[PDB]
């Protein structure tokens, strides 16, 4: 609770680009970030992808 | 063909995710268990029904 989300949201709206925040608390499983082979049915791929997708631009804020 | 028009129904099996849901229904459910087993549930459908891991979620949840 100190801002420090809030610090990197002023960073990326200083810097004219696009936001976006991952969490990695306790996670094990690359998966989240590597998905999955995409030739199991209903594979996803990794939160990185979806970050691209919707902040629409190849040099956003992570 | 003609199952496919009606027979299949378009009905997802969800027999698990069904059964929880409707054993929950009557109770007076909390919402953070609530969403607790949303998630449980969305996870179990992203993996596989041939894993120890499925097992382990189904008795979780059971
Ligand atoms: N120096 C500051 N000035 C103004 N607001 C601050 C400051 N530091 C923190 N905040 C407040 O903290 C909130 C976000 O905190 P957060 O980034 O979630 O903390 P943490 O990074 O520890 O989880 C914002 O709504 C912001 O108003």
């Amino acid at each position: 609770g100190v801002g420090k989300t809030s610090i990197a949201r002023s960073i990326a709206r200083a810097l004219n680009r696009e936001y976006f925040r991952f969490s990695v608390g306790g996670m094990t499983d690359v998966a989240e970030i590597k998905g999955h082979r995409r030739t199991y049915v209903g594979a996803m791929p990794g939160k990185i992808i979806q970050c691209l997708k919707k902040t629409k631009t190849e040099n956003p804020l992570i | 063909i003609i199952k496919k028009e009606l027979g299949l129904e378009k009905d997802d099996k969800d027999a698990i995710e069904e059964k929880f849901r409707e054993r929950l229904k009557e109770l007076v459910v909390p919402k953070h268990v609530m969403d607790v087993v949303d998630e449980e549930l969305s996870k179990l459908g992203l993996l596989d029904n041939h894993s120890s891991e499925f097992n382990v979620t189904r008795n979780y949840l059971d």
